[PDB]
């Protein structure tokens, strides 16, 4: 139980890192696109362990539900070619991507820090050694949970954005189509 | 590629002798002892020549005998652009 | 705008630091507004809770670093089903 | 340790488990004719890719934004009460807005596939 | 009237013939006109410099956004007028230039993307129009979709546009994880004395400052310009451009940043300097473009930019249509024509124009010295303004730079009137078909400006102090 | 006649149907100074046909 | 936040370093956004608060209709080629 149950996130992480490279080595994109089926299972993991399970269910309806489904279309009406990872291909960029990883991975961790000195900076990053203490109080007296919240400020407080994204959602119709229908 | 590994004698005869032990035919401990000793042609015994038979070769016929098992450009896309690809 | 709205759609967590530093910005100007630097810096120490840590650490440090006892009413960690047991 | 993470623990064993008994029971002998594949007891060849239609292609992008649309209802449901008459304009507006791409869709007939080959209507036509 | 005009135009265009396009372009021209001409009073609103906080603070409105809106809807005006107006009545002109049907909802909906972005008052709001004007973009690239080069640049222009909408996001998220908030106004002189958000706001200003193609990322754009046909390369060239500086102007987030004064010194220079060696028409203008956007880019470093800014976007955009207008009433000139997306391509194909159209040339003059800046054209008084907000402001080496990229790039600028004033062996001496007049009479009222504008430089400054200050 | 100048006097082509040959397409070159055009109405002809 | 932004850093490598074909391009783009909604929901988390998960709603929505659109200009570009080259674009 505790051994694993503490380590649950850290397994998560762990398992998202091997997804992400298994997708980038996949010898057949259609494995490729698998392995990011897996990776978004993974994810969904990560979001119901810190308590957005809503999400999780969310997640699968419309990235796996979805968008992995076009893709698999996609990939299975067009003739795709591609190449294997190879010594002669891809050992040249072996330096170029290890100086990015540590300098990308290094910026993203300090921009989240406050802290004048850079050394200080990076070193908050790793400074969760304590547990969160959680409390009750009985001020909510109503079954309002993540998706209600979410309603009522979509289409109340930012009413705007919901129509807004109605004419998104209408170009995603009318571009395809203009783009793939050949009219007359 | 084929997958080939070398243990050692002890190792794999010990796993042979234990897979004996299942209902379907494996690899034997005495094939394993066999695989230590190289053909040896009696220095006097007939031959294929005296049936006036000549064997096939191995080299050639392999392709024919293990076809099943197998696996599976700058001309092809000036060719491919005056295709149809898409119709309504 | 959500600002200041919780996941329940009352008031999130630091809400009253909030408001309190806005309160402040709201009464001073551009000239007097450096006089609300506490207010803020309460509003960042409750999302970050940084100086909390600081202090934990600086316990921690001394706490392990001791092997005299420690005589005062402690923590008691129990099972979820040991919950009202006894 | 609930019976929702249990079930949803043994579905895939018992899966696994017929798989297994499928493997180790029954017979197991390919050869070059069992291996090929069964398209009405002839061999065909090796073809391109086949030319297809874009209403194929259509049909599984516009599932997308649909989708999006209906899915987009859900924090509507859920909040219905709450936000109930200055919402229930406001989804009407988005509802509106949405079925105006429905129209063009259906006026462009997008998702239709047209016979190519139509019978000739021509007269016959005779220089005397 | 956008959102109204984009909703009549999908059901309209849906029940309409193809022959309808270009009556439908000139409905929603007149349609834009009108409502630029009743619509105008409004300016009253932000008399004093009132600015009014709108859909529950998701947008701003101040005198600055009114006045980007209404050159947004002066630009789609003229280039609509393109689309819906022939050049010649002969076949070749309609295999030119030919509007597909649903051209006119895409250029509306960019059109809202960008206006959008002008009035984003928060992050959710600014990544939404950017997505919009984004995809909008994508869509207007590809809806050629014979063309080989163009379904390219459309792949490409996806991609690159894609990682810079995901740099973008990933800004305005941890500007969130350090604040709390999703708005700029939640800034004060305090929290920025407090805190170090340098390298997010900095984040935020390239991920938007590389989707107009600054350098060192300026290769792939002026592709996408050269790749796609020139009545979408007049377009996208310009509009996500002014939605973008205009939004940056508005938010002062890189005042007196290091990064951004040396990319901003980079751009001078790369497109100065690029710009040499061009021998196409597009990509010499797309690095002509490639340096008034460096000399905007100086406009970030400092506060009260805004007449400077104003002034030399407005005349910027007005030469930038000029210019393309120029070339494309050319093409009824030159021996040989390309391919049917660009009629011409080549710097060398106007070799001579002055003997056949001198008036044409007489306009290409006055655009080319508007460019380099010579007064009195609009151009010199852009420059000036800019000058003399950099120098008032402490930013001596890059004033010198300044002067320096002007005089490089004056080169290839000349170089366009150079072949054109030349001489050819076989001239035009009579054709029975005339250009149309509409599109003449509009060149000619963009021309008219870039000469005579300055007669009415001071009092637009006293009308700006009333609605700046 | 004279063969045109760039805008440094460099050498520049001159253009017409010559430049879409068989052994100038898929030719090294940047981008810039490229002369092949693969929407040429003459390479074009028979394209998805 | 480290399970978000080692997939986004990860992704964005096997786009930048991606010689292998277009699909895996694709595939960097979404993952991307996934871990920069991971980020996101969070610290809406930590915060108790509903604009970071508004924010992360929106982000869905518009992967959505990215990933249509993307999809519409592959097919379109695929329409007059054929085939996708292991550098098509
Ligand atoms: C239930 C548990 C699993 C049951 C599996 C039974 C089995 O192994 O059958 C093998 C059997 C072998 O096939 P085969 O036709 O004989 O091919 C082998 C070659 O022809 C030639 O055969 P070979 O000489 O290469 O031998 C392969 C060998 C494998 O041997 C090795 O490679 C190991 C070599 C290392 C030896 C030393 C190791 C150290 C030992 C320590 C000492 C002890 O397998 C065996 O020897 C037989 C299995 C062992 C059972 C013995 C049990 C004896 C005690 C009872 O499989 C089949 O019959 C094929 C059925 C079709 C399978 C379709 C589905 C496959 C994909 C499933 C994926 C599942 C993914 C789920 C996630
Ligand atoms: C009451 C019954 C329950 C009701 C329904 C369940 C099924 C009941 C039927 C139970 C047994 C009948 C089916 C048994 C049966 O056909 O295998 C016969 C052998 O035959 C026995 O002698 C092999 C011994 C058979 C072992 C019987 C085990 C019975 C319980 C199974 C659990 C044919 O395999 P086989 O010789 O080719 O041997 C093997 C085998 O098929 C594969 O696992 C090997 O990997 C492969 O190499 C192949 O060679
Ligand atoms: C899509 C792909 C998605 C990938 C995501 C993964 C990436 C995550 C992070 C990357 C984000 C994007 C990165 C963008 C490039 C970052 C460059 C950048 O921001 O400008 C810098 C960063 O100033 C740092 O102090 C920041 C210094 C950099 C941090 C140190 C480097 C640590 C690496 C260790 C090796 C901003 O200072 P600035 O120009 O205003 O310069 C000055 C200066 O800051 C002040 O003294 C002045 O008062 C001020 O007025 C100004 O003039
Ligand atoms: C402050 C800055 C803001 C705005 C300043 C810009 C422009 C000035 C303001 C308003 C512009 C409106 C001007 C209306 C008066 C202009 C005007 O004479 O009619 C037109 C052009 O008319 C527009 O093409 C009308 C196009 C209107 C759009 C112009 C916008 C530029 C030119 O006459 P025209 O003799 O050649 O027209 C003749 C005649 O009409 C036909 O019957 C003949 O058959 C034909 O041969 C034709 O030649
Ligand atoms: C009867 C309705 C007709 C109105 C239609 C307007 C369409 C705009 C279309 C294209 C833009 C072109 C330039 C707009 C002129 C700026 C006016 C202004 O003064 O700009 C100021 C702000 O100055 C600035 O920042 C600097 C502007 C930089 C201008 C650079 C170009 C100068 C050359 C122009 C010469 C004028 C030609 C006159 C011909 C006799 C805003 O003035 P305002 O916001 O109070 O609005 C005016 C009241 N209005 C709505 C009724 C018109
Ligand atoms: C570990 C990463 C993910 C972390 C946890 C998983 C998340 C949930 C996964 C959801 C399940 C659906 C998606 C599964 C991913 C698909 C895996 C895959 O890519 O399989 C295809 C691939 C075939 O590639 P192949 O050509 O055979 O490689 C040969 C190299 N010599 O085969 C391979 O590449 C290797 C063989 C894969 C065998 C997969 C067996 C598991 C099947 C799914 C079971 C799901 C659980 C039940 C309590
Ligand atoms: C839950 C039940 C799981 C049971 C799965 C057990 C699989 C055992 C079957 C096996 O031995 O491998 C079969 C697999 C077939 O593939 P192959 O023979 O290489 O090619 C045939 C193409 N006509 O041959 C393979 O290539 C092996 C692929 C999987 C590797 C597993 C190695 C099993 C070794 C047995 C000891
Ligand atoms: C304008 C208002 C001021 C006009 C003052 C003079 C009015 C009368 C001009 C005149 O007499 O005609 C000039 C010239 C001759 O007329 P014409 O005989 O018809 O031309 C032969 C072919 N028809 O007419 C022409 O030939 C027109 C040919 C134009 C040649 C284009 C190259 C000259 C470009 C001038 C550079 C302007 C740059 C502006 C920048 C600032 C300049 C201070
Ligand atoms: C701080 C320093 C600022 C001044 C120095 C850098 C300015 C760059 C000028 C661009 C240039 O040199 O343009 C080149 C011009 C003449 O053009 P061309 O060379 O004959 O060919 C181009 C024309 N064609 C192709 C038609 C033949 O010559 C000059 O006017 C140099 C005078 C500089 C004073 C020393």
């Amino acid at each position: 139980m505790m051994y694993l149950t503490y380590y649950f996130i850290e397994i998560t992480i762990f398992l998202a890192i091997l997804c992400t490279i298994f997708i980038i080595s996949a010898k057949n994109p259609m494995v490729s696109i698998l392995y990011m089926i897996a990776l978004f299972v993974i994810a969904a993991m990560y979001l119901y362990l810190i308590g957005l399970g809503i999400f999780s269910l969310l997640y699968i309806m419309i990235y796996i539900g979805a968008i992995a489904v076009l893709f698999l279309f996609i990939i299975t009406l067009l003739d795709i070619n591609s190449t294997e990872l190879s010594v002669k291909s891809n050992i040249r960029d072996l330096p170029l991507v290890l100086i990015s990883l540590i300098v990308l991975t290094i910026s993203g961790l300090m921009i989240y820090s406050n802290d004048s000195i850079l050394i200080n900076k990076l070193l908050e990053a790793f400074g969760n050694d304590y547990n969160t203490i959680i409390t009750q109080d009985w001020f909510n007296i109503e079954n309002t949970t993540l998706l209600t919240t979410i309603g009522n400020v979509l289409l109340t407080n930012n009413a705007f954005i919901l129509l807004v994204l109605a004419i998104v959602l209408l170009l995603g119709i009318i571009g395809p189509i203009s783009i793939t229908m050949k009219h007359k | 590629e084929v997958r080939h590994i070398e243990l050692p004698k002890a190792l794999y005869q010990a796993y042979t002798k234990a897979t004996q032990a299942i209902w379907w035919p494996t690899y034997s401990p005495d094939q394993v002892e066999r695989q230590f000793l190289s053909q040896k042609i009696d220095p006097s015994a007939k031959t294929f020549n005296d049936l006036d038979l000549t064997p096939m070769e191995l080299p050639d016929l392999m392709f024919k005998l293990i076809r099943p098992y197998r696996v599976n450009v700058s001309q092809l896309e000036n060719k491919e652009k005056t295709f149809v690809h898409i119709l309504d | 705008t959500a600002a200041g709205i919780s996941l329940t759609g009352g008031r999130n967590r630091c809400f009253s630091e909030w408001q309190s530093f806005m309160h402040c910005t709201a009464k001073t100007d551009a000239k007097s507004r450096a006089q609300c630097l506490p207010n803020f810096e309460d509003y960042m120490e409750c999302l970050h809770h940084t100086k909390e840590k600081a202090r934990l650490r600086e316990i921690e440090s001394v706490l392990k670093q001791k092997k005299e006892g420690l005589e005062a009413p402690p923590v008691k960690v129990i099972p979820v089903k040991a919950i009202g047991l006894v | 340790m609930n019976t929702f993470i249990i079930f949803i623990i043994l579905i895939p064993i018992v899966g696994f488990a017929l798989l297994a008994v499928n493997i180790l029971l029954a017979v197991y002998k390919p050869y070059n004719e069992k291996l090929g594949a069964f398209e009405c007891g002839l061999t065909s060849f090796n073809q391109t890719r086949l030319a297809f239609n874009a209403a194929f292609i259509l049909v599984a992008i516009l599932f997308l934004p649909f989708d999006l649309e209906i899915s987009t209802l859900l924090p509507y449901v859920m909040s219905i009460y709450l936000v109930s008459n200055y919402g229930f304009t406001i989804v009407l507006l988005f509802l509106l807005i949405l079925i105006i791409g429905f129209v063009y869709e259906i006026n462009t007939n997008a998702l239709k596939i047209n016979k190519h080959n139509k019978p000739n209507t021509d007269s016959l036509i005779y220089k005397l | 009237m956008l959102i109204l005009a984009i909703i009549s135009l999908i059901t309209f265009v849906s029940m309409s013939k193809l022959s309808d396009n270009r009556a439908i372009i000139r409905l929603i021209n007149i349609y834009l006109i009108l409502v630029l001409v009743l619509d105008s009073f409004l300016y009253l609103l932000f008399l004093n410099n009132q600015t009014y906080t709108v859909m529950g603070e998701l947008l701003i409105f101040n005198s600055f956004t009114f006045y980007i809106d209404m050159l947004i809807y002066f630009i789609m005006i003229v280039i609509s007028s393109l689309y819906g107006y022939n050049l010649y009545n002969n076949n070749l002109y309609k295999t030119l230039f030919e509007p597909k049907k649903e051209l006119i909802i895409l250029f509306l909906i960019n059109i809202l993307g960008a206006l959008l972005i002008v009035h984003s008052n928060d992050f959710i709001t600014l990544f939404v129009a950017i997505e919009l004007q984004s995809y909008s973009i994508y869509l207007i690239t590809a809806i050629y979709n014979s063309s080989y080069k163009a379904s390219k640049a459309s792949m490409l222009y996806f991609f690159m546009g894609g990682i810079l909408s995901i740099l973008i996001a990933y800004s305005i998220n941890t500007y969130y994880s350090v604040l709390n908030s999703y708005t700029l106004h939640s800034l004060d002189s305090l929290i920025i004395n407090t805190l170090d958000l340098n390298l997010i706001l900095i984040a935020l200003s390239l991920g938007l400052l590389f989707k107009i193609g600054i350098a060192p990322l300026h290769k792939w754009l002026i592709s996408i310009y050269e790749n796609t046909p020139i009545l979408i390369t007049i377009y996208i060239s310009l509009i996500p451009k002014i939605s973008i500086l205009s939004y940056l102007v508005l938010s002062n987030i890189s005042i007196n940043s290091l990064v951004i004064s040396i990319l901003a010194i980079l751009t001078l220079l790369v497109g100065s300097v690029g710009g040499l060696l061009q021998i196409k028409i597009k990509r010499l203008l797309a690095f002509s473009g490639l340096t008034n956007a460096g000399y905007m880019m100086l406009l970030l470093l400092l506060n009260n930019n805004e007449f400077s800014y104003l002034y030399y976007i407005t005349q910027y955009s007005i030469s930038h249509l000029a210019i393309f207008m120029i070339i494309i009433f050319s093409i009824y000139y030159i021996n040989y024509i390309n391919n049917q997306y660009n009629p011409i391509i080549y710097v060398n194909q106007l070799k001579g124009l002055i003997h056949d159209n001198a008036y044409l040339v007489l306009s290409m003059a006055i655009v080319v010295f508007s460019f380099i800046g010579i007064p009195p054209l609009l151009g010199f008084f852009g420059k000036l303004n800019i000058l003399m907000s950099i120098l008032n402001n402490g930013y001596y080496f890059i004033s010198i730079v300044l002067i320096v990229a002007s005089l490089i790039s004056a080169l290839y600028y000349l170089y366009l009137l150079n072949v054109s004033i030349q001489d050819k062996n076989n001239i035009l001496i009579n054709s029975n078909e005339t250009v149309s007049s509409v599109l003449s009479y509009i060149l000619s009222s963009l021309i008219i400006l870039i000469t005579f504008g300055f007669i009415y430089n001071s009092l637009i400054i006293d009308i700006f102090n009333v609605y700046f200050n | 006649d004279p063969i045109p100048s760039g805008a440094l006097g460099q050498k520049v082509p001159h253009v017409d149907e010559s430049h879409q040959d068989l052994l100038f397409r898929t030719s090294h070159m940047v981008e810039d100074l490229e002369t092949y055009d693969e929407d040429s109405p003459i390479n074009t002809s028979d394209a998805n046909t | 936040m480290f399970i978000g932004t080692i997939i986004l850093v990860l992704s964005f490598l096997g786009f930048v370093f991606n010689r292998r074909n277009i699909i895996l391009a694709f595939i960097c783009l979404e993952t991307m956004l996934l871990g920069i909604n991971l980020i996101l929901l969070r610290n809406s988390v930590l915060f108790d608060d509903i604009s970071g998960s508004l924010f992360a709603i929106v982000i869905i929505i518009l992967a959505g209709v990215e990933s249509a659109i993307g999809l519409s200009l592959l097919v379109s570009y695929y329409r007059l080629r054929g085939v996708i080259n292991s550098y098509g674009i």
